[PDB]
């Protein structure tokens, strides 16, 4: 019945992992920080009318165990009756919690809803939660489990991506969020981390580096750090896909998603409760959708649950004025180039995480909050948002400016 | 870098064959090492002169050349931060900590010789050596107090100490409540690390380590533990399981030693204590730099060091003391009365070193206010902090005797004879005579006014009073009040032995009431009235113990008993209706005689507020709340807490307009060290003008909020004209 | 705009902590172990119309780490499309796993999801994430952070339950339970837990002592043993009610809620889904709501909860036939019961979770299908569900029998 609108959405600076500026900060303050800000713009709203508060978080544990949305919304004197969930759906936590967010305000149970994420990775690394594809020996053998970072080496044997083609990949991402700070299209949502006395710690995406070159890509080693520098997994994946021979190890630290920190906030509400808030309604989510495809190759997920999002929405992929897909690794945004014909000038038109960085469970809401800025600026109709998934699984939004 | 952007140099460079600098700090502009300006541009030039000259330096001690080794920081510039200025604040501590830090990763030993005191910043210098010789001195004390200021230990100190010992044994021991430690005790907890008799031995025995450790240890020469690879933070991270599951209980029970008090410093500690364990050592030090800021910039911060340093520093100086008199040596003091009073100040007086004269009605009760100061002496014995040879010496000094022959050659008597109007009069009679002529005769009294106990002695001009507060071997406040015939001198003569049995004085003109007496009445009267209003009791006890004072008001009531304070309101009815005006007494006075009409008078006649078996405190009285049905009406907390902190500063505000007291520094000293007022506040005056409620914060705050007060709780709360609008 | 039908709800036995059955069971069996049962009750139904698998977790760590819910898709050969998303609200982790699974219907973007819970408290202990509010001494300090079992003392204290008070209720539990599993009330729904081979290890929640007597409950210790062994929270919680003297310890281990383990399942889906699946709806959600009050206290949420509910859906306490709420703790229920006046005869019939446990993610949707039998078994009409949450939170559900 009710339509669901996005109000505001803004976001933290991502601060790089080694030496980071973020480092300091408990990811608990980075949410209460974005809550500030939201009290800043709007000091006239009344907070009881939010009835929930919805944060992705891939690894909840330590400083972001025991439902951080729930601590954020007391930490930072909002009404009780806020409530505060949190949810992990792996790279996609910051989307389904804004999408999740929007089909609470369509059923009508609930009237104005913040939604978004946190990850900071510097403190809490990515698979300090443990996990039971991995480290249950019977589960692990049966479904083949393969890290991200060799499933999307293999999209790039099966399509033919060269390592030239990712690495031309990154220097666009680079360039293009470089293009957006000088440009300043960043400037009225990245809110500016600030410490107890009103110090600046961070007020830009330092894991940038503007002056990236083709010749310094070529000059990086294969992904070998972390999961890879394992064995097994090379053979593994080569028998599901029996047709290929070789995988072609292709990414690499710079055509790969940085590892940083940051949190991201979305504002939804029905359209009663924005006019009854004096609230201006930005931007109208249209369809969401969640889909999936093979989970050894883990990372095209994003085809199919976009598609489905298009067919629910009545559209096709020309109603589509801005495309903005999860930067986790190129290969994984070039196979959805080719799968479905888009044009670069719609595809990531601001950058993504390979320059700016890639906070797990906020990067959905960060690239949502993204396109609501870009599709005023160039004052464009639609856009669309989908991630890509661990497990091979994939998650799809259009929204509409209003 | 390690500069802050011409002052003197306070480093003296000394550099011996064998390549081991000798830091000698002396400071030009005082007679102690201060962490000044003077000290971190002559300390940045030290540090950058250590990092050059690296190839031929193998060793580093800090020396001091003053009595002390180093002492606090500035608190001139501290007090003056504006919440404006926090980034010249954390930019001057990291610029601090950075000099240590460069000097702690030098890859050299380095060796710190404590000769004297080492307190505030001068012990954060300690702790980035990596050995620490301290000498056995009396006077040497080795503490980090920066709490009891609002402040916390900036320069490393709560990062290395979480370091030393983890975060509870660190928090509770060192941090919290900036406890100072002699140097035999500091060696046995783990800050010094060796000890030596005399400071000659110092200097020489730090190059002979440092010699021991680059032959013994050349690896580890000039490593920190926490510097290397496998170290692991005694009782673990807040990630391992053993300290994961009590670390919930951790801000739990420093709100139960707080009671709710508002007092952001020991709040701020611990925060940065354990966020610093959270990650490595220089993102410690910068978080500890922000919360550090934040405590300089607040409010209350700065009340605890108006009163905690500069207030008792004019005290100390003679402020209320007449500039003009010289001295007069006491050689012998008599005492008369040897209750809880006459046998705490016979010891007072005894164990700065004076003979005294213990009298009381009999001969033994003199014994037994001897002997209490023999059960003390076993305490000081027991402990071992006494010489067991010269003090218990120091028990011969004292004549306990009841024949008044024994005050000839008494130049100091101070009667501590029960309270009565004949009584006084006829007990100083006695002994007038017997004394010196030029002896004072000074007079421990509650409420009975000097002018009129002057009259039954002679010589008026010497008579005086000198109230204590029980028990007298703890408080360290001594209310000297001042009557209409005393001299100018006999304030100088009491005010030098004050100071010299170690406690503090302060200087009331004789007014009804004085001034200890008459602002906690105002205290205890706004609880009761409370009650009788039907608030609920346990309400009154939070609403007391969480404005910050030690004990609750109904508590309070008890102790001081309940029918000394009818005859009080019996004394103000009379000296009023006596003078034809209209008496409007105090709503407290109907709850007071409604209680002694229910035969509950205090813990003396058994049975109060509270219940009490054996002398011992048990719960609230259960029927007060059928008495008053309580629950009648539930008001805001923050009002109670108000109407109780507001009653007693507006009570010293007239105390200073009446002439009760002469300065603010003894208003603001006398109400925390006499009657409890809580120490965040800074003083019953400077409350005044620290006041930060939600109306804003100053003086003019006060003016609205006591308004506010007024139109909803009675016109008493109606601010004077001196500071009126 | 769709309305949302529950089709099916099970749950597995809820095993004992101690020796228990299930302790060699691991958590992500429990799960497969329940879709195995819903495939062979509909072995004719599409389960790629499943878009969505949702499950509550409290405890995200270990073997329920890495988005448990979307392991139990792959491991138990669904659809890759099917999705999986885990979600943390504490105790009510289950029921806003069923909501969210009832919200996203009724916007339409999702067809027919499965929804629910799982813990295993015997392998991950409760508390084992971490956690903001308790291990962060700026927010512990600033919010007042009181262990539930300090928090439920406290209700009782207020509201004058006294030790006896508390023991009758158990007392009570233990008897309906009891009398649920004699009279065969729990065979349709009570899906046995078996192993590889057919053997069963499960087949009845055995932390019931259906034998409990009056004079045994009495015999017990207040509860000192996990977090209210440490000292300070006596003080802190008398510091926010300052009209309180006393706190009256009368919670023990009989009248508070078991540690067990067990899962629980429940398929939500719209009208359409249903029919063109051969699906029967046994019930239709009416409405949810989310509400709180003070964290200190920790466990007045349903109270408020409740209220919001009703008024949604247009009615009021006396049009609902029967009163489910979660027993944490017995005085929790009691106060529930006073702030509304509520026969007995409608509070948790069927006994509740001081005799047969307290899973703390998968509560929510075992009470939940509990009141799905009770309401064909009696005949009656309408049910509502709520839960006590920590940190002061609050959530209910209205179903209606169809």
């Amino acid at each position: 019945s009710e339509e669901a609108f996005i109000y505001e959405a803004i976001r933290t600076p991502r601060g790089k992992q080694k030496n980071g500026s973020l480092h300091e900060v408990k990811p608990l303050s980075l949410v209460v920080g974005l809550i500030d800000e939201l009290r800043k713009r709007h000091p006239d709203l009344d907070e009881n009318l939010i009835s929930d508060v919805i944060l992705g978080c891939v690894s909840p544990v330590g400083d972001q165990g025991g439902d951080i949305a729930r601590a954020a919304v007391l930490a930072s004197g909002m009404p009780v009756t806020s409530g505060g969930v949190q949810l992990n759906r792996f790279a996609a936590s910051g989307l389904e919690a804004v999408n999740t967010a929007a089909q609470k305000v369509r059923s009508g149970w609930d009237d104005l809803v913040l939604a978004g994420g946190v990850e900071s990775m510097s403190r809490v690394p990515m698979g300090s939660d443990g996990g039971a594809m991995g480290l249950d020996p019977a589960t692990n053998y049966d479904v083949m489990f393969v890290p991200q970072s060799i499933g999307a080496d293999l999209i790039a044997t099966i399509e033919g991506f060269s390592r030239e083609d990712v690495d031309a990949y990154a220097l666009r991402s680079q360039q293009k969020a470089a293009e957006a700070w000088s440009g300043g299209y960043f400037a009225k949502s990245v809110v500016p981390v600030r410490d107890q006395n009103g110090l600046l710690i961070l007020d830009h995406d330092e894991h940038m580096r503007p002056d990236t070159t083709k010749e310094g890509l070529a000059k990086l080693k294969p992904a070998f750090e972390g999961l890879a520098a394992l064995g097994g997994f090379d053979d593994v994946a080569l028998q599901k896909y029996h047709w290929v021979e070789k995988i072609n190890h292709v990414h690499t630290g710079g055509n790969s998603s940085g590892i940083v920190d940051g949190a991201a906030l979305v504002m939804i509400g029905s359209a009663a409760a924005g006019k009854l808030q004096g609230l201006t309604p930005r931007a109208r989510i249209v369809a969401t959708a969640t889909s999936g495809a093979d989970p050894v190759i883990m990372l095209t997920g994003p085809t199919p649950a976009t598609r489905k999002v298009l067919d629910r929405a009545g559209l096709t992929v020309d109603d589509i004025d801005l495309f903005e897909l999860n930067e986790a690794f190129a290969s994984v945004v070039l196979k959805f180039q080719k799968d479905l014909n888009i044009p670069d000038e719609k595809l990531n038109v601001n950058g993504g995480a390979i320059a700016m960085g890639h906070p797990l469970g906020a990067t959905g809401a960060m690239i949502l909050g993204t396109m609501v800025d870009e599709l005023e600026r160039r004052n464009a109709r639609r856009a669309l948002i989908t991630l890509c998934i661990g497990g091979g699984m994939g998650v799809a939004t259009i929204i509409e400016r209003v | 870098s390690h500069h802050h952007h011409m002052p003197d140099n306070t480093i003296q460079w000394d550099k011996d064959a064998d390549g081991i600098v000798t830091l000698t700090m002396d400071d030009p502009s005082g007679s102690t090492n201060v962490m000044n300006e003077a000290y971190i541009e002559s300390m940045g030039k030290a540090v950058d002169r250590l990092v050059a000259e690296k190839d031929s330096i193998t060793g580093v001690v800090v020396a001091s050349a003053k009595k002390t080794f180093f002492a606090g920081g500035d608190v001139k510039t501290m007090i003056q931060a504006r919440p404006e200025d926090a980034g010249d604040v954390f930019n001057t501590v990291e610029t601090i900590k950075r000099q240590l830090r460069t000097l702690e990763t030098l890859g050299k030993p380095v060796v710190a010789a404590i000769n004297g005191a080492a307190l505030g910043g001068g012990l954060e210098i300690a702790l980035a050596c990596h050995h620490r010789i301290a000498a056995d001195v009396k006077g040497s004390q080795l503490g980090l107090p920066e709490v009891t200021l609002g402040l916390l230990p900036g320069g490393g100190g709560v990062t290395r100490t979480v370091r030393m010992f983890g975060i509870q044994n660190a928090f509770v021991s060192v941090l919290a409540q900036g406890t100072r430690f002699k140097p035999a005790k500091a060696k046995e907890i783990g800050l010094v690390d060796e000890l030596v008799a005399t400071v000659e031995e110092l200097v020489p025995a730090a190059k002979a380590w440092i010699k021991e450790e680059l032959k013994a240890n050349p690896d580890g020469a000039g490593v920190q533990p926490w510097d290397k690879k496998g170290y692991k933070m005694p009782g673990g991270t807040p990630s391992s399981p053993g300290l994961a599951a009590i670390l919930p209980s951790f801000p739990s029970n420093l709100r139960k030693q707080l009671k709710g008090a508002p007092m952001p410093a020991p709040r701020a500690i611990l925060a940065a204590a354990v966020e610093g364990a959270q990650v490595d050592f220089d993102t410690a030090s910068r978080i500890e730099s922000r919360y550090f800021a934040s405590l300089v910039t607040g409010q209350v911060a700065k009340n605890m060091m108006q009163a905690f340093f500069f207030d008792l520093q004019a005290i100390n100086a003679g402020g209320s003391r007449p500039e003009g008199i010289g001295k007069t040596p006491i050689k012998r003091i008599g005492v008369l009365g040897a209750g809880m009073m006459g046998a705490g100040i016979a010891y007072v007086s005894a164990k700065a070193g004076y003979e005294v004269v213990l009298k009381d009605v009999s001969l033994e009760a003199a014994a037994k206010g001897k002997g209490y100061s023999e059960k003390l002496e076993a305490k000081a014995l027991e402990r071992g902090r006494t010489t067991q040879e010269r003090s218990d010496a120091l028990l011969a000094r004292i004549t306990p005797t009841a024949d008044a022959a024994d005050f000839k050659g008494v130049d100091f008597v101070i009667e501590a004879v029960f309270e009565n109007q004949e009584l006084k009069h006829k007990v100083f009679g006695e002994i007038e005579d017997i004394v010196e002529p030029n002896a004072i005769l000074g007079s421990n009294t509650s409420t009975l006014p000097i002018t009129g106990l002057a009259t039954g002695v002679k010589r008026q001009e010497d008579f005086i009073g000198i109230a204590f507060f029980s028990p007298v071997d703890k408080m360290p406040l001594v209310e000297i009040i001042k009557g209409e015939k005393t001299s100018d001198e006999a304030l100088a003569r009491v005010f030098d032995y004050t100071l010299a049995i170690g406690k503090t004085p302060i200087v009331v003109n004789d007014s009804r009431g004085f001034f200890t007496s008459r602002v906690i009445g105002t205290f205890v009267n706004e609880a009761l009235a409370m009650l009788g209003e039907g608030v609920e009791p346990a309400s009154i006890e939070q609403a007391g113990s969480q404005a910050g004072y030690p004990a609750p008001p109904l508590q309070l009531s008890d102790e001081l008993n309940l029918e000394l304070m009818h005859k009080i309101a019996v004394a103000t009815r009379k000296g009023v209706e006596d003078a034809g005006g209209t008496y409007q007494p105090h709503p407290a006075e109907a709850v007071v005689e409604k209680m002694i009409e229910l035969g509950r008078s205090g813990r003396l006649k058994g049975a109060g507020f509270y219940e009490y078996a054996d002398g011992k405190r048990s719960g609230l009285w259960p029927g007060l709340r059928e008495t008053f049905k309580s629950g009648s009406s539930q008001p805001p907390l923050q009002d109670m807490i108000d109407r109780m902190l507001f009653a007693e500063a507006l009570e010293t505000q007239k105390c200073l307009d009446e002439g009760v007291l002469t300065s603010t520094a003894d208003a603001n000293i006398g109400s925390i060290m006499g009657i409890g007022f809580p120490p965040w506040t800074g003083g019953s005056a400077q409350f005044i003008v620290g006041y930060s409620g939600p109306a804003g914060t100053g003086k003019a705050a006060f003016v609205a909020r006591a308004r506010e007060l007024a139109a909803a709780y009675g016109d008493r709360f109606l601010p004077p004209e001196s500071l009126l609008s």
